[PDB]
């Protein structure tokens, strides 16, 4: 089977900014290559064919080159829609095989999270379990603490934190962090309490509330 | 790392 | 135009088989090939098979012995089995087709299938509000949500009133509880002003259970 080999792993780069994906095979193929984007929980969808050949309802900024061992795909000027993973195929040798894809991510101006806070549902209790919402929304770059309080008592191992995908439009993340404790422990304390660290604040978030 | 919930490279 | 949507996901038990059905229109079956990919963790994309307009399969080396893609023709069908599945077998399974007969530059996919191959059980969520409030409010802006607890397996989808709603919506990923089930939440934030006028509905649907909930989010 042919190996192909794409780097780097992940791209980082501006908007409007030339930028190329690398495809590297382990024997000559010629120029049977073709590419695809995969998006957020999306399908791979056909970029190029045949290493250079444009493709139907795909945008002009998206070319291919090269021929041989070596090629490459290109955006012309990155837009924020182009946030995805990029992948290689051959089909010079049977069976065609894929690259390990390259993850395109998209920098921009520091945008500092906007700050929620959710306490458990009623409904929620009465299964006997609480979980404490906290929401960070819309920020840039990626990298945030969270950390938990229940009436001055510092929270540890005690929640999970989900992140967004890049945004296509705006190019932030958003991050949830979510306490969960049982009905009892909740109901024993008064004040539950997220605080936010990131590079957009000048000074920590905290929100917070009292049960009741 | 590919991932089956964002189906996105992580 | 050209489709190919295939069956929901779904749990299969280790050394048990896999069954997806692909359903094609815009195209014959009697003049294109079908394909078969897969994405996993551990090896990404994967070409696993085809079969062939006259009928005619070909598989992948490591899945001849436990690979059989069959076709209803008449019914626009396209049948995709496998045999033995071990954990790692748990993959997205997609069916797909090239711009030529012939060929293998897969132009068109279906949405895809999660397959997750684990012994365990299939488990339906809760839902349950994030409700809106002065907390979760900030310049005429409020965050509401649907905490979506405890289901397996993956994916749950969660839309907001009925689709209608799409602007400022954020589904996280799962994530894997202690438990050894998956939780997440979808958020989405709108002009506070609205929220004494306009209802908000997360739909879940956990295609593995058949378990769709629709949850309204009040103040």
């Amino acid at each position: 089977d042919i190996l192909l080999t794409q780097s780097p792993v992940i791209l980082s780069v501006s908007p409007g900014e030339r930028v190329s994906f690398s495809c590297r095979a382990s024997q000559s193929i010629g120029t049977n290559i073709h590419w695809y984007q995969q998006r957020t929980n999306g399908s791979p969808r056909l970029l190029i064919k045949y290493a250079s050949e444009s493709i139907s309802g795909i945008p002009s900024r998206f070319s291919g080159s090269g021929s041989g061992t070596d090629f490459t795909l290109s955006i012309n000027s990155v837009e924020s829609e182009d946030i995805a993973d990029y992948y290689c195929q051959q089909n010079n040798n049977w069976p065609t095989t894929f690259g390990a894809g390259t993850k395109l991510e998209l920098k921009r101006t520091v945008a500092a999270p906007s700050v929620f806070i959710f306490p458990p549902s009623d409904e929620q209790l009465k299964s006997g379990t609480a979980s404490v919402v906290c929401l960070l929304n819309n920020f840039y770059p990626r990298e945030a603490k969270v950390q938990w309080k229940v009436d001055n008592a510092l929270q540890s191992g005690n929640s999970q934190e989900s992140v967004t995908e890049q945004d296509s439009k705006d190019s932030t993340y958003s991050l949830s962090s979510t306490l969960t404790l049982s009905k009892a422990d909740y109901e024993k304390h008064k004040v539950y309490a997220c605080e936010v660290t990131h590079q957009g604040l000048s000074s920590p978030v905290t929100k917070s509330f009292n049960r009741g | 790392q590919f991932d089956l919930s964002t189906r996105r490279l992580k | 135009q050209v489709q190919l949507k295939q069956s929901g996901p779904g749990l299969v038990q280790p050394s048990q088989s896999l069954s997806i059905t692909c359903t094609v229109s815009g195209f014959s079956l009697t003049n294109y090939g079908v394909h078969w990919v897969r994405q996993s963790p551990g090896k990404g994309l994967e070409w696993l098979g085809v079969i062939w307009s006259g009928g005619n399969t070909d598989y992948n080396t490591p899945f001849t012995s436990r690979l059989s893609i069959n076709k209803d023709n008449s019914k626009s069908q396209v049948f995709f089995k496998m045999n033995s599945l071990q954990s790692n077998d748990t993959a997205i399974y997609y069916c797909a087709r090239a711009l030529t007969y012939y060929d293998y530059e897969f132009a068109y996919w279906g949405q895809g299938t999660l397959v997750t191959v684990s012994a365990a059980s299939t488990k339906g969520p809760s839902v349950f509000p994030l409700a809106p409030s002065s907390k979760s409010t900030s310049g005429g802006t409020a965050a509401l949500g649907c905490l979506v607890k405890d289901y397996f397996p993956e994916p749950v989808t969660v839309s907001w009133n009925s689709g209608a709603l799409t602007s400022g919506v954020h589904t996280f990923p799962a994530v894997l509880q202690s438990s050894g089930l998956y939780s997440l939440s979808s958020v989405v934030t709108v002009p506070s002003s609205s929220l004494g006028t306009q209802t908000y509905i997360c739909n879940v649907n956990h295609k593995p259970s058949n378990t769709k909930v629709d949850k309204r989010v009040e103040p």
